[PDB]
């Protein structure tokens, strides 16, 4: 790793400062040094390490999409495809780079619900990004699907139905359902599921966590309001 | 398009 | 150079494909691969390579801004100042490269006004730039002074006072007396000298014309009301 | 902080 150097509390750091300059790839570099260093991640931790990437993958997908249409336009010289395709070469290397994270070894770590959830929420998020660019994409799908699954077994069996990671999971599980396995129904069915079931649980909250848990079940609503 | 998880 | 494998006109085509993508970085590296063919560039070619390296310094910029506010307060670990300078380092790199361009050989071979005071006021933006993170700072500053100077003469003598050129060159100088060289007056009187230059010369302007140039115009007189 | 010429 190239942050063999620093301290992993250095590491931790500087990730956060990065946050507030907004220099997310110099952010996914320190957290990804981090990583690296065989401990676990602190749920703080957690977050800024998906924070980091989520940005950094975030203005991948951006860009890829501006430069899709652009070609698709065109197609109803051979640059518009060379640099969609080295956007897209360059999305795919920052998904398997999260993958290999998630893989060597924060899954197989990762005992608590908490934990666990998260990183294989992550899984499917990275799988999903790949299958939005890939045509193979059978494939990806289903590891997309799997990790999925995986997550929401086991936030059904361990986390109450407000725990923002599991409504988080769910959330991104009903989009990948809609966007990327063509099954709208399913997506519409799991989002109104879960929010019926998060709604009954309310009740239970503080109210720091009531906000946090309908900020999220608002994003649910949303979508059902578009795919309605 | 569909609205993600937000960080 | 890195670009020296693809043709001229699909390094440009490109960088246009980056701006819309906003990809900054990738428009700067093709804009400077252009540069690197030897051609002179066109005005629409100029302004590209303007865009992509404003843009590209000036995330650095904002995210100097912040660290070295953070690292001021710690100052009323290293981490704070090595990631600082970290930053500060890079920023500096592309200010030097640009400057690299400028010297190597854009103006040199600039005998137009039009292209001339462009690539002197560029000159001044970027060792302005680099005066901001300076302490070695009396000559930047001299540098980019000077560089300044010698666009206003050019486009005093060669270019009418509502020239967008000739208008963003003397707010940019204005921005230079009052933000790095201490000259609050020096400043306020440039500002107000080209902001009255320009009204008398609106008259002789198209409606295009016209709004290109009281656009530039307003930034004069934002400027006077926040520094009087 | 003051305004400079935009793009
Ligand atoms: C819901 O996700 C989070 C949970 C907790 C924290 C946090 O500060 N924890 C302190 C010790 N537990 C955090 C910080 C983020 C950031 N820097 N963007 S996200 C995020
Ligand atoms: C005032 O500066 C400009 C002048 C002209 C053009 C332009 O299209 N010229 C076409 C041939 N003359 C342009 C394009 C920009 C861009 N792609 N952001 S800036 C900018
Ligand atoms: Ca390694
Ligand atoms: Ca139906
Ligand atoms: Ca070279
Ligand atoms: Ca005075
Ligand atoms: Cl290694
Ligand atoms: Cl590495
Ligand atoms: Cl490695
Ligand atoms: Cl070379
Ligand atoms: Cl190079
Ligand atoms: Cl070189
Ligand atoms: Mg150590
Ligand atoms: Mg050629």
């Amino acid at each position: 790793g190239a942050m063999g150097s620093m301290e992993r509390a250095s590491l931790i750091q500087k990730a956060k400062l990065a946050e507030q300059a907004e220099r997310y790839e110099d952010m996914a570099a320190f957290m990804k040094g981090a990583v690296e260093k065989g401990e676990e991640l602190s749920c703080e931790e957690r977050n800024l390490l998906s924070v980091a990437y989520k940005n950094v993958v975030g203005g991948q997908r951006a860009a890829w999409r501006v430069l899709s249409s652009i070609e698709q336009k065109s197609n109803e010289g051979p640059e518009v495809r060379e640099y969609r395709e080295k956007v897209e070469t360059e999305l795919q290397g920052v998904c398997d780079t999260v993958l290999g994270l998630l893989d060597s070894h924060l899954i197989k770590e990762a005992g608590d619900a908490e934990s666990r959830v998260f990183y294989l929420k992550m899984k499917g998020d990275y799988y999903r990004y790949l299958a939005e660019v890939a045509t193979d994409k059978k494939r990806i799908i289903d590891s997309a699907r799997s990790a999925y699954q995986e997550a929401m077994d086991i936030s059904k069996k361990e986390m109450p139905p407000t725990n923002p990671i599991r409504l988080g999971l769910a959330l991104n599980f009903s989009v990948f359902h809609y966007e990327i396995a063509n099954s709208p129904e399913e997506a519409i069915s799991l989002a109104k599921t879960t929010f019926d079931e998060a709604m009954a649980d309310l009740h239970t909250l503080s109210e720091d966590s009531y906000k946090d848990s309908t900020l999220i079940m608002q994003l649910l609503r949303d979508n059902l309001t578009l795919w309605t | 398009r569909s609205l993600s998880e937000r960080l």
